[PDB]
């Protein structure tokens, strides 16, 4: 029952290493060494642990656990990995109805970009994203199941 | 006259479903063969029955696909669709995790922080801890005096962000005060907050002499 079932978050989950899962093919997003940012089904890669921190209230940095890389879109709306952070790795993290996470980028906010994820894994260019593409929907996940 | 066969691969590349719980899972394993391929699922390598969830499911030959709504966490698992007529039977796997998302104001551990207590020149800490889906932003304040006043004109108490998240702080959900003195003595209130709403709680600090 609802009382039976049981499902850890503990005080601070909030902090501790999370993948971001996209439903639209169900792939992860990466961050490569080299920079480049796509989507990957292999949940032992290396590269899809990411820590989540909420520098300003709903803005948040998405980085690399691995090399230390923080998520990126630049003003051509391309993901990237940046080495140090700035102002287009602020993104605003927001729950939508279904309660599934959508990011978009604080610096093309008027715009409404979005972190996104086609079917094929390749990354979406954020003028190429709206609200109610299913590549925009994002579940961030426990590292192991 | 033909074995069984997929007629939409496509739709079953995604290794793993993980969705939010409450909301609704679909399956689906499009089939074909001669005479028409009869579906079964299983849960866990074993026969699926309804009474192996509340609320059951649903399949729709029309479509070949399992419905499950409102998953819970206990739905978690690995659905294998078989597909068979007289002439061979063949399967698919997928997995399913489920996740609780809460779009709700922080929450705060009862009974923290805590009060403390130390002589001048000691050191103590505060702590906070955090229920928080949306990504939480911690602060600690002081309630502080201006001009020997604790409060404003318009009743608003004096106060003081003694440190806040941020790439650039350490451990947000500790504060740790060294050497202290007497005037460190006083509330301190960690306040955290996300998009959606925040809570706040507070301990007190007592500063006793050397002596």
């Amino acid at each position: 029952t609802a009382l039976t079932e049981k499902f850890n978050l503990p005080p601070g989950n909030y902090k501790k290493p999370k993948l971001l899962y996209c439903s639209n093919g169900g792939h992860f997003l990466r961050i490569l060494p080299d920079g480049t940012v796509d989507g990957t089904r292999d949940r032992s890669d290396q590269h899809i642990q990411l820590q989540l921190s909420a520098e300003s209230v709903g803005e948040v940095y998405i980085k690399s656990t691995e090399t230390g890389q923080y998520l990126a879109m630049d003003t051509d709306g391309l993901l990237y990995g940046s080495q140090t952070p700035n102002e287009e790795c602020l993104f605003l993290e927001r729950l939508e109805e279904n309660h599934y996470n959508t990011y978009i980028s604080k610096k093309h906010a008027e715009k409404n970009w979005f972190v996104g994820l086609k079917k094929n894994g390749s990354c979406k260019r954020g003028p190429r994203t709206h609200y109610g593409q299913k590549a925009i929907l994002f579940l961030p996940l426990p590292v192991s199941s | 006259k033909r074995a069984p066969y997929w007629t939409n691969t496509e739709k079953m590349e995604k290794r793993l479903h993980a969705v939010p719980a409450a909301n609704t899972v679909k399956f689906r394993c499009p089939a074909g063969g001669n005479p028409m391929p009869t579906m079964r699922w299983l849960k866990n390598g074993k026969e699926f029955k309804q009474e192996h969830r509340i609320g059951g499911y649903k399949v729709r030959n029309q479509h070949w696909s399992l419905i499950m709504e409102s998953v819970v966490p206990s739905d978690k698992g690995n659905y294998t669709c078989v597909v068979e007529n007289e002439y061979g039977s063949i399967n698919h796997t997928y997995h399913l995790d489920v996740v609780e998302r809460s779009r709700h104001r922080p929450i705060l551990q009862a009974g923290l922080p805590a009060n403390a207590s130390t002589v001048v020149g000691g050191d103590v800490e505060f702590v906070c801890k955090v229920y928080s889906d949306a990504q939480p932003h911690i602060q600690w304040i002081k309630h502080v005096e201006k001009n020997g006043s604790k409060y404003g004109p318009d009743g608003l108490p004096y106060l003081k962000v003694l440190k806040h998240s941020g790439i650039n702080s350490s451990n947000a959900e500790v504060l740790a005060l060294f050497n202290v003195t007497e005037a460190d003595a006083g509330e301190y209130i960690c306040k955290v907050s996300n998009y959606i709403g925040q809570a706040n709680q507070s301990a007190w600090l007592t500063v006793l002499p050397k002596q």
